[PDB]
């Protein structure tokens, strides 16, 4: 039901795979470019218009469940031509804050409830 | 019938391993003079520091078996038991119990043994001070646990102490009054002047004074946004006290670099719903300082936003004396020479120009003296 | 843990049994906080309590081990004649009350992140109906409309109608509104669930997600409604992508949504810009104006800020008459926290009425 | 434990040995609400149930532990004579229904989720069928209709139909419509699962998997289905 | 649990003995669906096969539990004679018929998405 993350073993850009309830979730720690980028996009191009503080509460940690929200097979990070996770099912592309920014898919990656703990970060 | 008299007559207490007085009353008793015991088990800590050197030290303690001490006059019993089923989970040992035993015709004589153990934790109360950053949306310590620096150390122009001191003393002791009317309580003072002017060094040795945390908040960050502003505020630690330093990042551009895209995105908006609507009420004092009072907008010095503004000019001949005997404890007459000759000089001097160059050698203080002719461009060179 | 904090304090027992319980929590700062408290621990003891003698035993098994609280477990077997009251209902209760002396009724305010409702702050302490003024009538009548609505439930259930009420408190700013939504669900004993449409990138969906799977016990504030209807206008042109949509907040409003008493407040500056469209019942069924500070108004808050001083109301009044301008609630509210306990003072700066906005 | 409930409800017992279940829910606004439940607990108690004398003997597990809910074992031996009807069937059930009693049940409304079908709000109290009203022959012309087709599974079944209908409601002005299907569905005590046409970014792929693996015994209610007849790829010409 | 389940079943049957086995499913509607089985329990029974008894057996396993299940580790026992013919076999069939009678075979349609199949 709870999974428990040490977040101090993931270095710097580096993505993770976890599984909650089997549900697959990414942790990434993203750099200031990462956020800059992120935060200076308009929200007109985006078809789920959203915000990296209301994404996530943690600019340096960010969390999604895996799953391309068009069918539910997994998308791959570090793909696409947009540098964030893209989906090798039917090409469903997302930015680096997890945002559906061009294909089929109709929403964003779903965020699940977790709770910081400084070393370690509980998911569930 | 003579076990159950005997124990009719006798208070035997237990003390679990999971109790951190298990360890003080270990502790404690290892250290008491006045002890007949027969058992001793060691207790060893270690800590490898990163280099490979490591610190040892050990302790003989009680252990398991019976034992005889006397305490104020009074016999009493301890018996450690192992338990020989039991491995305690938390802290990967087995259980552990040390029961005491004594007759109840005179009072338990007890509580006097703990408060003895507690003399042991109240040493650890020294650290008086920490320092609290966004971190994120929430607050996490900057670092190590600082020491809280004493309020005549930080010297500012007289009366602006006395005044501000005052007016914080007056605004948290009547907390009933704001209850009442229902307004929030939550009140605001600003201090302006030129770098420098130990204005954040002030700000902490009144957080030491009240034993408050600081929050540190830049508003020159340039990934703040209103909404995680208007969160952090309002979910501050406990006992804490918020700095806001350059809030003028706000008057001069305002949204500008918004609506542009560059730097930082808080603005007047975040300034007024943060400082009232859906704020924290319960409790709540909030510093603001800004170098460069100039760009004020008139529409924030109202009660609920702010409502103490004093200007911290250059240093007063008094704060250079009283500085100058700070540093110089004694050394009378010098000081006088000292002050008249920076009278002569005439100009413009931060208080931290003149800790700097009363710092910079550890000077007696007519060597300060004599290289304070300088001053007119000491900035320069020194 | 009830009756064993419980039975510590019986001053009528007897325990030759103890054992400590220790609290400690180390501050952040350094500091350290330390208290013990001896329970009576494993062992026999006798309790009488209001003429009834019971044996009270302790025992902790010797094999179990509870995983949750890490330590081995034990019961408390209490024991005493059949012809009593069973008393053991009292001295459960009366355990029960002592540990809950706290009485920590709190206001919580949520607020919304993502398509999830999440608690914002530290539960803040509750603010009493008058602590706020407004206008005659308005108020209770918002009061008895309200209760009128909770109290007639099965009405709306049998006759075929979801259970939703509307509130549209209207009317130019600084007047206190949001002040008020939060004093009157301190009141009804229930959370707030903020919700801002202004200067918030919504999208209808998540908008209608949100006001749906809102937690229990807790009152929708919408605020600012009037910025949805202005960017069905503006943004088309303008771009400031946090407009949500009109007819979403109509479904929003009515289409398939809760149903659990749900009552919602709304707000807004600009009526002008609203339509009657959105007025119906179901969506807006008891709508008020606010306006700014009246007579009615100046007198009771200033009664609130100096109770008894009527004498001293009397010349303020005197002196806002003489001055004859309109002002705002929240403008007039910075004369008296300015000048705590002193009226007097609020009655001679009353000339600076006219420069309130900018250093009162 | 629905057995121990009944027993504290049943009268004429010879319960000598009582224990404690508490319930403490902490509410986010700082209350908490508390209830206080006296059970057997351990020991040996009596009943005389319908004349028949039952014995009920409380047992605690000396060694084990329930991970299930961090608990020593426990169990609850009934006890009495052949020569009864085996009463313990009736007492069971008559058990059974007070934890039925708690809690009816209510109708649930679903909605789409990229690909999945998931809850949208806590579950809304059933509307009971005469609360709306139509024309007349209407309301049970469909209501008949519904129930033919409830019972001719067999007619489809063993002769290979896709065992599927369709109903369409295109009243122009709106009333009440939507009203009457969630009646409908709650008096067949079928969950609803709402999917509204004019969805933006709503895909043909995705809506088919979604017409399908449908959550058990829901009734699908597509609206405003003209849509997807009016908003031709000339709107989308581009590839939208 | 094949074979006590056929047990509860036959007639030619004595169980002083029984023990409550509970199929209880919650539905997300708040609708609950529950069944309660009298199966034997702990303690002997006797039951008549083929003109043959056959002593029966249950026992839960103190100093044990099942981790998977989470329940003390229970075993069931026969017994029989050696001489005549050990129908063992015989009742196994018999109780799994019990079991086989569930299922009459469903067709399932996979569905690609992705560079795989799944139930559809
Ligand atoms: S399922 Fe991943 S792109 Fe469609």
């Amino acid at each position: 039901a709870k999974v428990e993350v040490n977040l101090a073993a993931i270095p710097l850009g580096k993505n993770v795979v976890v599984k909650w309830q089997g549900k697959p979730v990414f942790i990434r720690h993203r750099t200031p470019h990462e956020i800059q980028e992120a935060n200076s996009v308009d929200m007109s191009a985006l078809k789920d218009p959203q915000t990296d503080a209301d994404r996530v509460k943690d600019p340096q940690w960010l969390i999604m469940l895996g799953i391309c929200t068009h069918l539910g097979c997994v998308p791959i990070g570090e793909a696409g031509d947009f540098g964030g996770w893209f989906c090798p099912c039917h090409g469903s592309h997302y930015d680096i804050s997890g945002r559906i920014r061009k294909g089929p898919a109709p929403l964003n990656l779903e965020i699940p409830a977790y709770e910081f703990d400084g070393d370690k970060v509980i998911v569930g | 019938a003579s076990r159950v008299l005997y124990r009719q007559m006798i208070v035997d207490l237990e003390i679990q391993s999971k109790d951190k007085s298990y360890a003080w009353f270990l502790t404690w008793m290892a250290k008491h003079p006045q002890r007949v015991s027969r058992h001793l088990s060691v207790r060893t800590n270690y800590i490898q520091h990163d280099n490979g050197s490591v610190s040892t030290k050990f302790s003989l303690v009680p252990g398991p078996g019976n034992h005889w001490i006397r305490y104020k006059g009074a016999f009493i019993l301890i018996k450690r038991e192992r338990s020989a089923k039991m491995i305690d989970i938390a802290n990967g040992s087995p259980f552990e119990t040390v029961t005491l035993t004594t007759l109840y015709r005179d009072k338990h004589l007890f509580d006097d043994i703990l408060n003895e153990a507690k003399d042991i934790a109240l040493k650890t109360t020294e650290g008086k001070t920490v320092i609290y950053t966004s971190f994120g949306p929430e607050w996490r310590k900057f670092g190590q646990p600082k020491a809280k620096r004493m309020l005549p150390s930080v010297i500012l122009d007289s009366g602006i102490k006395e005044g501000i001191l005052d007016d914080v003393y007056d605004f948290m002791k009547n907390g009933k009054w704001y209850s009442d009317r229902g307004i929030p309580y939550r009140r605001g003072y600003l201090l302006y002047g030129p770098p420098g002017s130990g204005k954040t060094s002030f700000i902490q040795a009144l957080a030491g004074e009240l034993d408050y945390n600081i929050c540190i908040l830049n508003l020159s960050e340039n990934n703040l946004t209103d909404d995680r502003l208007n969160h952090l505020m309002n979910n501050m630690p406990e006992r804490s006290i918020l700095l806001l330093e350059d809030i003028d990042a706000a008057f001069n551009k305002r949204s500008q670099t918004g609506e542009q895209g560059f730097h930082s995105s808080v603005t007047f908006s975040g300034l007024l719903n943060a400082l009232d609507g859906v704020t924290s009420s319960e409790e709540t004092i909030t510093f603001m300082t800004t170098n460069h009072p100039e760009k004020l907008d008139a529409a924030i010095m109202r009660p609920g936003r702010i409502d103490y503004k004093v200007f911290v000019g250059n240093a007063t001949p008094y704060q250079v004396e009283k500085m100058f005997m700070k540093f110089y404890p004694g050394e009378t007459d010098i000081c006088k020479k000292f002050v008249n000759s920076v009278k002569e000089l005439d100009i413009t001097v931060s208080t931290a120009q003149l800790q700097g160059l009363f710092v910079m050698n550890k000077d007696a203080p007519h060597d300060a003296l004599k290289m304070v002719s300088s001053l007119r461009n000491a900035n320069h060179i020194f």
